[PDB]
């Protein structure tokens, strides 16, 4: 079997005139390019010491993809995607002690289309401060994954969720997390 | 909230690398919806549908010399030359795992428990936990998460036995991962504490 | 030292 895959991989979606482009490593990001701001973004840091990626050649595939999924719309007499709900896990990022600096990691699997809405909840109230976010990763079923990170002090006190939006679930998903004692 | 049916092309360029570079495939592959359509795949040398909605495009490709002439160049041009750019991060690349361990349940002595080991931090996702009971392994009993990749060049797994501790015992996790030259070893011994 | 990477480009329809 083989040793590595590289996949540049690519989307858009109407009529939300959304769209990515990314570069997967055996399933982890190397990059992506933010279409709003028209640079590329390293996973990590340290990338983009080593290498570069002109960003501009990235929006013109997108417009490409645009273009062509108008096509394959028509085609398909309009056709639309199934939604595919997401499963959703919730797991620190190394083991749980008190008072010691942590990561909660929100793994949002097996799902499409690529819009999510997340919000990580401490006591059932929304925290923004020091998360971060992938952007939606490709799965060889062609289906997405994502994941969202909020640092944290464990405590007794605190219970957290991950609360999942997305168009095939009734309902909100939340997944939970609390200190084991 | 939003009701409204949507429509998603992807397309995925892929290269999959065998024996470092010596074989590589190149595959071209465009989706509509989930479904791939078309695609290019250079151990046949043309655009091929998948499925009868890709059909037009295979033909219409196809029918283009110069589009396919370049499709024959991407194991070179796109695929060894961009595992030449990343190589030294990705393929190269090698963190420590971090090893605790700890009982899951806080219980007393001759009573069942689950001692957990946690693995946490390491790449690459390959690696092996051992569990010994005093010096003897034990398969049996290990309960294990499997390798679950964190999102961010890292990895974790959890690999718990099930014990019954007497306070006679010493209990040993033991790793093995190819940033390291020799395992790491943690120890739990049977009391109280 | 420092590698471009480069993009494969997607073909237009039919």
């Amino acid at each position: 079997k083989e040793e590595h895959v590289i996949i540049q991989a690519e989307f858009y979606l109407n009529p939300d005139q959304s769209g990515e482009f990314m570069f997967d490593f055996d399933g982890d990001e190397i990059f992506h390019v933010d279409m709003a701001k028209k640079e590329t973004v390293w996973r990590l840091e340290e990338f983009g010491r080593f290498a570069s990626f002109e960003a501009q050649g990235a929006l013109a595939n997108i417009a490409v993809d645009k273009a062509n999924l108008e096509i394959m719309t028509k085609r398909s007499n309009y056709t639309p995607i199934t939604n595919v709900p997401p499963e959703v896990t919730v797991l620190t990022n190394s083991p749980v002690e008190l008072r010691e600096p942590n990561v909660l990691i929100c793994f949002i699997d097996k799902f499409t289309p690529p819009v999510v809405n997340v919000t990580w909840l401490r006591n059932g109230k929304p925290v923004t401060t020091g998360v971060s976010e992938t952007v939606f990763l490709p799965r060889e079923d062609h289906l997405f994954r994502k994941f969202h990170y909020l640092p944290f002090l464990p405590s007794t006190e605190d219970v957290y969720d991950c609360r999942v939006e997305h168009w095939g679930l009734d309902e909100p998903l939340l997944k939970h997390w609390e200190f084991d004692s | 909230g939003d009701t409204r049916p949507r429509f998603l092309e992807q397309v995925k360029h892929e290269c999959h690398f065998f024996n470092g570079t010596e074989r590589v495939r190149f595959l071209d592959r465009y989706f509509y919806h989930q479904e791939e359509y078309v695609r290019f795949d250079s151990d046949v040398g043309e655009y091929r549908a998948v499925t009868e909605l890709g059909r037009p495009d295979a033909e219409y490709w196809n029918s283009q010399k110069d589009l396919l002439e370049q499709k024959r160049a991407a194991v070179d041009t796109y695929c060894r030359h961009n595992y030449g750019v990343g190589e030294s991060f990705t393929v190269q690349r090698r963190v420590y795992p971090e090893v605790t361990v700890y009982p899951a349940k806080t219980q007393p002595l001759q009573h069942h428990n689950l001692l957990v080991c946690s693995v946490n931090g390491f790449y690459p996702g390959s690696i092996e936990v051992r569990w010994f009971r005093n010096g003897q392994e034990e398969k049996t009993g290990v309960v294990s998460t499997g390798l679950i990749q964190n999102g961010d060049w890292t990895f974790q797994t959890l690999v718990m036995l099930e014990t019954v501790p007497r306070s006679g015992e010493v209990y040993t996790c033991q790793v093995e991962h190819p940033s390291l030259t020799s395992p790491l070893t943690v120890e739990w011994r049977a009391s109280s504490a | 030292s420092k590698g471009l990477f480069r993009a494969a480009v997607p073909s237009g329809a039919s």
